């Protein structure tokens, strides 16, 4: 399973939730910026690692990190 | 429902506003510059019509119009040549004796010492021997001086200018709408009949009143200045009758039906010509008179206007079985509003035709005195096949094309076309199983060979003289062929090409134009070899087009386009998964299976067909006929054929070959030069540009178009790019060194 | 607090003809994903793994051997058509487990019942040295 | 090979071959314990560096010797 | 002709890694506070300058030698 | 010789950029300033900021081992 | 009418029907055979398997090895034909080491092509693998055996 | 018009330009002062 982290630059625009192709993300609230919203990663077992999410997320340097980890079934992407 | 003319006025206004502001036709390039990477983004995207915008009219309109720009280059490349061939070339002189001068139609300016090109050709002139052979098409054309030249550079130059003025006028005065290009039935209706038809009827024309008399004048041994003018076979007719007396009934027969009595100068003889080395030109005109009727008959098939005819949709939709379900419902619909399928279609037609065309030309040649021109058949040859082999290759690019951008099952629906989409995985597995399993019984041969070579076991080779593999087949079919005139073909002399056999050979000048090719192990061998590398181009290309839309691992690779670089370095690495990497990856196996076929076809020729013959006639071939016992082993190819042959161009400097001596290290140095961008990657560069920047900051002399490294497919097509024109262009200057040479 | 759909097999499927796309053993034996919706009426749509389907005017029930497969069907179904969906992984023992959308929101719109999961406080420059964590399981991220 | 092709293709390749093996009768009686997978990123490199540089050592090696050995001057 | 062959490409190839091993001591064991302004961080902190200038040296090398050898040919 | 030796030393000058460059930036630049969290040897970045293909100091090696073959040649 | 269907119906199964893999003709053969007779003893069906592999494998390493022509050693090339079987019944042997362990029940499927439980075929165990092992083994050299018997003269020796 | 003085300073119409015109002059100094391996005036 591979890793993913939220830092708190995260400006709430929503952009890396809207493009993960598995679905780990999720809007939380927050009270540290303009959006009161912030991203969270709850579902990381399921993540193949495409950082489709990190060519998203607009600030310098970025909020949302993918680190590879250990690999597995589903983190290969393997359907046999 | 009718067919008629349909047209806009004024479309589009003609204005040098839209020149001065760079990337008009796209939103995003219009914007501006902030990189360097728009610089590149604005070519490469400038002729990508159905991406500036979704209006199928103006992709239509566009493509009209820049086919008529095409066309104008045409016929300015054309004009070049005539009137090169009029100015400084040595064309008459080559006419008196052409088995003597060898052609040449550039001279170079003396300015630092390189008038060294301007080798002795022959014939009192200094210059460049050209290889296009267009003196043995001007010969069998009739021309006999350069003021005929002259003219037809001046129409050439004409009709450049014309179709430059109608490419200007069909997009910005009277530009068609959809539904004049959406008709299809008249447009093959026209082009069948129309310009295949009346244009070979044309041809065959031309061929019986100037190329027939006026060769038959050259043969007989007339000054080529005394010869008439063709005009005079025109208006005199008694000299037409004093050649070919037929000519003096005049048309009675072709309405008395009695064409018997044309036999005169329409033949079926079959076989070359002794004199010249060339096909008869009694069986040529007679040949296009029959293709043109053809023709003619053949465009006559399609409704139009008045009931009678065939509807596309109704032969399509009649096409079905137990078998494809549905099949053929619904593909009328898809060839009427895609371009890119009518592309892939056509690219793939005109591909297999060019290599067709190789082969037919060396094995019949056409033209007169072109058989013993061996520079010139090795040239012609050569440039179609690679000519063929990337059309072929462009075919999958756009069937690629259409995957991603134009099938929709929602609206436009074929059986066909699902079914196979739904059986991709067993087509693909079946097509890498025939490739592995052909690699190992073709290659595996040759290695086997120079295993048993070295081990000092040649009677455990395989080979003519220790274990034989003999194409039966070809030999039966060949066979055949040669004993079809009068027996299958009792209206024929001699069999269509010399090649088959019967034991008849062609000289001329004491050269070998032909005679029979013989088929032996080292054959089999090597047409194994090439039915191995198609079988493994079409696998890259097929998997490439199969998969354009999703896969097991990336299932909606459709969104991501056409061109893009990856999907990250998840689910394993997905670099290369895109149709466009799979193009880019079949281009290096075409050129290595078309590299394979020239040289087979090569050292095959000066090892057992070219040569010179004796007046005892005892033929003396090139090389001594080594392709029967050497071309099995892998070191006979490394040895007797590349170390052997690169002699003449690695000693040309101080010659007037010195050129392709400098040609050959040029693009060994533009090959090596491009494993540059295929074995990198951009982050290093972009790094590396970062430190340079900074120097360039230090002395306030920084760009204020940021430099960036090149893209990722950038990298990727750069490096195909040059690896390409390399190894070509080492074959290029090696053949023509070497050929040109020896003779 | 949203208790989450119940799977009722005996939903039908699509009208399919059969791929060579589908199942395999890894939904024998490791497990594979069931997707359903609801499909106004009868229409065409293309599968994600072959050709094209016909969706029934009702529930639909769908199975496939990947998340990744779902996730793409329900986008397009989501987008292009107006059209609510949920999918399931059923293991080789029987037992379902809902899926996806978890709290029964779309994760792009902020629900007030989420916990922060792998959130750091403070910006992606102030991560320690490698130095730092050596000779220790952690990781600089990990902090 | 391993240096111009890079991974994807390889690896959906190799799902078309898994398919095709699972399919055919006798021989699905035989199971493999590791799913096949194309080679990583980094791996291929290093495996196409690899041949590069032993295939230059060998043929420059054999000739080197053969062209003095051959003279023995 | 063999042994200096065979030294010098066992000589290359250990140069290479004496290289490597400076790149891996830099990320893995190299500690920033612990050397705060000494001859190693000051490396560090011009890195722009050794690199801009060892690029200048290679391309004017590259330009001109490439250059009078085409001359010649 | 004056022409092979100005040869050898543009050898020497860019397999030492090549090198130097990727000890200098293995703990990160500005493509990427975190690199030193990913270790010595990774993949790439992803497709993202205009592309990472290459990016850590071990391919930086593997770059330069073409560079130091060509120079012993 | 159409001639491919869904396997059994259902056309979510990775797989098709077709002429090929579902026919009468081919059904019944393929049943037929010993890899295919679940209700039977593994050491049978090896020993056919074992038979028709080593009757087979005689010919090729005879009419292309190294000493086809010297005859004072063409016809006992059956010895690499005996050490072909060998090594892959060596192989056959590791493969069911790895692939199996006797306290653990047999991998085959349970159910039959309409919907009824089967006994899992015992084939696909530790022990019956090792039997059948045993059986392919002594039919391939025994097969050897015989096929190097029949050095009379026929059509082709 | 005032378009065509824009376009024919557009970046590659202008290093065409710039660089016939510096061929043409290599050339005729060349021409005239062939062969030259040194400077041969003072
Ligand atoms: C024959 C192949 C070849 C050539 C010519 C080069 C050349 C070069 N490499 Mg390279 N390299 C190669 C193969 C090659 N490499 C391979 C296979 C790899 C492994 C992937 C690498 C990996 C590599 C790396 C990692 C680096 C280089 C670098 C460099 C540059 C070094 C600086 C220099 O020498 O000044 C110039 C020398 C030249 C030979 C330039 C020649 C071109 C001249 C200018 C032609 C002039 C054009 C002329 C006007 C006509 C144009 C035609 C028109 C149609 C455009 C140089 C341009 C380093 C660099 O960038 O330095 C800053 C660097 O970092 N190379
Ligand atoms: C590195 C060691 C090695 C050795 C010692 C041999 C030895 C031999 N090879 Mg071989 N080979 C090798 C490597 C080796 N090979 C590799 C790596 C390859 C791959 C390229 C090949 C590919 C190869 C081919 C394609 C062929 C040989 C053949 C032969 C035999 C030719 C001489 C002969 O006719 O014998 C006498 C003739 C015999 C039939 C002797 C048979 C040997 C006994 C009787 C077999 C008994 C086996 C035993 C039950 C168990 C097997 C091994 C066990 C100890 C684990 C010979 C015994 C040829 C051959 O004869 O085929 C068999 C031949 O066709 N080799
Ligand atoms: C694809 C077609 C083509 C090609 C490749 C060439 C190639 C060549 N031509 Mg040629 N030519 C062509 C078509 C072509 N021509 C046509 C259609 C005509 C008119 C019918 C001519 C008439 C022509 C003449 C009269 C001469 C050449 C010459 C030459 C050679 C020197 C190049 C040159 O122009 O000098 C130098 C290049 C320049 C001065 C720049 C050219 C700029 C002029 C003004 C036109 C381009 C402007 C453009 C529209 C914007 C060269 C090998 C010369 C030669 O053979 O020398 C012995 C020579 O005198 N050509
Ligand atoms: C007898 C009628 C006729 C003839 C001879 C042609 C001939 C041609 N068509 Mg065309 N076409 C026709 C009818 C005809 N068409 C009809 C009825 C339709 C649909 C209504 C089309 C729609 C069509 C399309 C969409 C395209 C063509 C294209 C072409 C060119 C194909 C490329 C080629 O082989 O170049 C061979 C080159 C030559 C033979 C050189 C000689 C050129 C002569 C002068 C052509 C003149 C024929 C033309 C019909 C004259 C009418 C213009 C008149 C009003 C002044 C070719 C010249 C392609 C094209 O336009 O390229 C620009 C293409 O894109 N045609
Ligand atoms: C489209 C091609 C074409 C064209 C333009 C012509 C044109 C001409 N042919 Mg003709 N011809 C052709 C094809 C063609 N031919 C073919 C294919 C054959 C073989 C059947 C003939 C066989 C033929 C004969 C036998 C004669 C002509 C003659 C003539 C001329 C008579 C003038 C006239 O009445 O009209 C004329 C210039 C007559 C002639 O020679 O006038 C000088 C003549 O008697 N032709
Ligand atoms: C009738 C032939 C034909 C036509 C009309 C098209 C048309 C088109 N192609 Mg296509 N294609 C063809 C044949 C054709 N192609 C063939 C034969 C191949 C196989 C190589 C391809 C492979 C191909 C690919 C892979 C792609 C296209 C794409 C496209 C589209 C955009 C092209 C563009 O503007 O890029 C811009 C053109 C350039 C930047 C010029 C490139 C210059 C080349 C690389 C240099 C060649 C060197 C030269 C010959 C000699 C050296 C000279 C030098 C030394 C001075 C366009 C609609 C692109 C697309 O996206 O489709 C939507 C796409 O990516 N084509
Ligand atoms: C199957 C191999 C074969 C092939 C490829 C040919 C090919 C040919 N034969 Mg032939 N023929 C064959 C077998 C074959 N024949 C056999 C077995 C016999 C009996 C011994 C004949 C008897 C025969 C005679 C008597 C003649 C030919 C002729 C011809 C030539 C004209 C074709 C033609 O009439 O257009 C096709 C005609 C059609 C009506 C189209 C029908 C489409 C076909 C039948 C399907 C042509 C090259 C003629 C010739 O000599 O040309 C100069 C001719 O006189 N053949
Ligand atoms: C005394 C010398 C020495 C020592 C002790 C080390 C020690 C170490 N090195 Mg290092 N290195 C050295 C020299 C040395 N190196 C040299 C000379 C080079 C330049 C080539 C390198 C370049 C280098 C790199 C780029 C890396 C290391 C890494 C490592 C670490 C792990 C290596 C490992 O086990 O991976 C496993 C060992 C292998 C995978 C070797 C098997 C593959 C080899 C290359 C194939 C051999 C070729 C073939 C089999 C022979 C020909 C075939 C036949 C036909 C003849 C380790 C602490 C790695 C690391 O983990 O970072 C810390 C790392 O990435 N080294
Ligand atoms: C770095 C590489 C390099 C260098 C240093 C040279 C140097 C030289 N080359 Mg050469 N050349 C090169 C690369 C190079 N070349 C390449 C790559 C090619 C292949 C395309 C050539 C092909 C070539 C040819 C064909 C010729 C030369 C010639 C010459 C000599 C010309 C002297 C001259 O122009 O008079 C003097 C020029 C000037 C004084 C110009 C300055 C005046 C300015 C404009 C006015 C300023 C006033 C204030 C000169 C020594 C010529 C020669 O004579 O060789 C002996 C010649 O024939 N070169
Ligand atoms: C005696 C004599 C002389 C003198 C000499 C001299 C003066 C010397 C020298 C020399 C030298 C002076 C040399 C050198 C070299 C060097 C080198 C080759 C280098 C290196 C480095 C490296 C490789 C690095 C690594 C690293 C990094 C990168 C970072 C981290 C750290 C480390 C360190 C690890 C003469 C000749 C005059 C004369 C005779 C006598
Ligand atoms: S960025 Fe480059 S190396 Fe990384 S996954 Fe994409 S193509 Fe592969």
């Amino acid at each position: 399973s591979h890793s993913v982290k939220i830092y708190d630059t995260c400006i709430g625009c929503t952009q890396c939730v809207r493009a993960c192709p598995t679905d780990v993300l999720e809007m939380i609230p927050w009270g540290g910026c303009k959006a009161k919203q912030i991203a969270s990663a709850p579902r990381t077992e399921d993540c193949v690692g495409c950082k489709r999410c990190e060519s998203a997320c607009p600030t310098d340097f970025l909020s949302v990190r993918v680190y590879l980890w250990h690999e597995t079934t589903r983190s290969m992407g393997l359907a046999y | 429902p009718e067919v008629k003319i349909l047209v806009d006025r004024d479309p589009i206004k003609t204005s040098f506003e839209q020149w001065a502001k760079p990337g008009h036709f796209s939103r995003t390039i219009a914007k501006g510059p902030d990189t360097t990477t728009w610089i590149w983004n604005l070519h490469a995207d400038a002729h990508d019509f159905d991406s500036h915008t979704s209006d199928l009219e103006e992709i239509s309109r566009k493509v009209f119009s820049a086919h008529f720009g095409q066309l104008s280059i045409i016929f300015l490349w054309l004009s070049g040549m005539y009137f090169h061939g009029a100015r400084f070339s040595n064309y008459e002189a080559w006419l008196n004796d052409p088995t003597h001068i060898r052609p040449s139609a550039q001279v170079v300016w003396p300015i630092v010492g390189q008038e060294i090109l301007n080798g002795d050709v022959g014939g009192g002139f200094r210059g460049i021997q050209i290889t296009s052979g267009f003196f043995q098409i001007w010969r069998a054309s009739g021309i006999t001086s350069e003021l005929q030249l002259y003219c037809t550079a001046i129409g050439a130059l004409v009709f450049a200018a014309l179709m430059l003025f109608a490419g200007w006028f069909h997009y910005h005065k009277a530009a068609p709408k959809l539904v004049w290009f959406q008709d299809v039935e008249s447009m093959l209706n026209h082009h069948l009949a129309g310009l295949l038809g009346l244009g070979s009827l044309s041809w065959a024309g031309h061929q019986v009143h100037v190329s027939l008399p006026i060769n038959q004048f050259l043969n007989a041994g007339v000054d080529p200045k005394e010869i008439p003018l063709p005009h005079e076979f025109i208006l005199n007719r008694d000299l037409l009758a004093q050649l070919y007396p037929s000519f003096a009934e005049g048309a009675t027969p072709f309405f008395t039906l009695n064409w018997s009595k044309y036999a005169d100068f329409l033949t079926f003889r079959g076989g070359l010509d002794p004199l010249t080395g060339g096909l008869w030109l009694t069986d040529i005109a007679h040949h296009h008179l029959a293709i043109a009727i053809l023709f003619l008959i053949a465009g006559h098939m399609y409704r139009t206007n008045w009931g009678i005819g065939h509807g596309i949709k109704d032969i399509l939709e009649a096409h079905k079985g137990p078998f494809t379900g549905q099949g053929h419902k619904g593909l009328y619909e898809i060839l009427t509003t895609s371009w890119h399928a009518q592309l892939s279609i056509n690219l793939a037609m005109l591909g297999s035709l060019t290599i067709i065309v190789a082969h037919h030309m060396y094995a019949m040649p056409p033209y007169p005195y072109l058989a013993t021109d061996y520079g010139t058949q090795l040239s012609l040859f050569t440039h179609h096949m690679w000519i063929g082999g990337f059309l072929i290759v462009g075919a999958a690019a756009h069937a690629a094309i259409f995957m991603v951008r134009d099938y929709d099952p929602t609206t436009r629906y074929n059986d066909l076309l699902d079914r196979v989409l739904r059986h991709r995985d067993a087509i693909i597995s079946h097509l890498n199983w025939v490739c592995i399993f052909l690699g190992f019984h073709s290659f595996g041969l040759y290695i086997h060979n120079d295993t048993m070579s070295a081990l000092g076991r040649p009677q455990d080779m395989f080979s003519d003289t220790a274990i034989q593999l003999q194409p039966v087949f070809a030999q039966w079919i060949q066979n055949t062929h040669a004993l079809a005139p009068g027996t299958t073909a009792p209206g024929a002399t001699t069999s269509t090409s010399l090649t088959w056999g019967g034991g008849d050979l062609v000289s001329v000048g004491g050269k070998v134009a032909l005679l029979p090719i013989p088929l032996g192990t080292a054959d089999f061998l090597v047409h194994h070899i090439h039915a191995f590398t198609i079988h493994v181009t079409v696998l890259i290309l097929l998997k490439g087009v199969l998969f354009a839309r999703s896969s097991r691992l990336i299932p909606d690779k459709a969104n991501l386009g056409f061109r893009f670089p990856c999907d990250g370095p998840g689910r394993g690495g997905t670099c290369q998964v895109s149709a466009w990497d799979h193009v880019f990856l079949g281009l290096f196996w075409m050129y290595n299976a078309i590299s394979v076929v020239i040289f087979h076809f090569s050292w095959k020729m000066q090892s057992d067909v070219w040569g010179s013959i004796n007046d005892q006639g005892v033929v003396t071939h090139i090389t001594g006929g080594n392709f029967a016992q050497s071309s099995i082993t892998i070191n006979g190819w490394l040895r007797d054929f590349l170390w052997a042959q690169a002699s003449q161009v690695i000693q040309s400097y101080g010659s007037s070959l010195s050129a392709y001596g400098l040609f050959f290290l040029g693009a060994h140095f533009v090959w090596a030069f491009s494993l540059m961008f295929l074995f990198s990657g951009r982050g290093y560069w972009q790094e590396l540009i970062e430190s340079i920047v900074w120097a360039h900051n230090k002395l306030k002399v920084a760009p204020a178009t940021q430099p960036r490294a090149l893209s990722i497919v950038q990298g990727r097509a750069v490096g195909v790019t040059h690896y390409l024109l390399g190894g070509i262009a080492t074959t290029w200057a090696f053949f023509l060194a070497r050929i040109i040479a020896v003779g | 607090g949203f208790t989450p759909p119940e799977l009722d097999p005996n939903t039908p499927s699509p009208i399919f003809g059969g791929s060579t796309g589908g199942l395999l053993r890894k939904a024998q034996v490791e497990e594979f994903y069931v997707i359903t919706w609801e499909s106004p009426k009868e229409q065409i749509f293309e599968m994600p793994t072959g050709g094209a389907a016909i969706m029934r005017e009702g529930p639909n029930l769908l199975k496939l051997a990947r998340k990744e497969q779902c996730l793409a069907l329900g986008t397009r179904l989501r987008s292009k058509y107006k059209i609510k969906y949920q999918f399931y992984r059923v293991f080789p023992s029987g037992e379902v487990q809902y899926l996806h959308p978890k709290d029964g929101v779309y994760p792009e719109k902020v629900n007030p019942g989420r916990q922060g999961v792998g959130v750091n406080f403070r910006s992606i420059g102030k991560n320690v040295s490698p130095i730092e964590v050596k000779f220790t399981g952690k990781q600089p991220y990990d902090l | 090979m391993f240096l111009i092709s890079w991974r994807g293709y390889w690896q959906e390749l190799i799902e078309t071959l898994a398919w095709a093996h699972e399919r055919t009768p006798l021989a699905n009686l035989i199971r493999w314990r590791d799913k096949p997978v194309a080679l990583s990123i980094v791996q291929a490199r290093l495996v196409g560096l690899v041949h590069f540089s032993v295939g230059y050592i060998f043929t420059y090696a054999a000739f080197l010797i053969a062209s003095t050995s051959g003279k023995f001057g | 002709a063999a042994l200096y062959t065979h030294h010098q490409y066992i000589a290359g190839f250990i140069m290479t890694g004496a290289f490597a091993h400076g790149a891996i001591f830099f990320i893995r064991d190299y500690n920033p506070e612990q050397n705060a302004d000494n001859v190693l961080a000051r490396m560090l902190e011009h890195k722009e300058a050794i690199i801009s200038h060892l690029s200048w040296a290679s391309l004017f090398l590259g330009f001109h030698t490439l250059g009078l050898y085409v001359h010649n040919d | 010789d004056f022409l092979v030796h100005h040869a050898i030393a543009l050898g020497l000058h860019t397999t030492t950029l090549i090198l130097v460059k990727g000890a200098l930036d293995a703990r990160g630049s500005k493509l990427m300033p975190d690199k030193k969290d990913f270790g010595y040897s990774f993949p790439c970045d992803g497709p993202g900021r205009g592309g990472t293909c290459d990016i850590s100091a071990w391919d930086a090696f593997y770059l330069a081992v073409f560079w130091m073959l060509n120079t012993i040649g | 009418y159409q001639v491919v269907q869904p396997i059994n119906g259902d056309p979510f199964i990775g797989s098709l029907e077709t002429p090929v893999t579902s026919s009468p003709l081919v059904a019944w053969y393929l049943s037929n055979l010993p890899g295919y007779r679940t209700a039977v003893n593994p050491l049978l069906r090896g020993i056919e398997v074992g038979l028709a592999h080593g009757f087979l494998l005689v010919g090729p390493f005879v009419k292309a090895g190294p000493l086809r022509n010297t005859e004072i050693a063409g016809q006992a090339g059956s010895l690499a034909a005996g050490g072909l079987v060998v090594i892959l019944s060596i192989c056959l042997t590791i493969y069911g080491i790895s692939s199996f362990n006797e306290g653990d029940p047999s991998t085959a499927p349970s159910l039959t092509l309409t919907g009824r439980k089967k006994q899992p075929d015992q084939l696909q165990t530790a022990d019956g693998w090792a039997k059948f092992t045993g059986g392919f083994f002594f039919g391939g050299i025994s097969g050897v055996i015989w096929a190097f018997f029949l050095l009379y003269v026929l059509d082709l020796p | 018009m005032r378009d065509l003085k824009t376009y024919l300073s557009v970046a590659p119409v202008a290093s065409t330009l710039w660089f016939a015109a510096l061929a043409g002059l290599l050339i005729e100094i060349n021409r005239f002062f062939p062969d030259a391996l040194t400077f041969p005036f003072f």
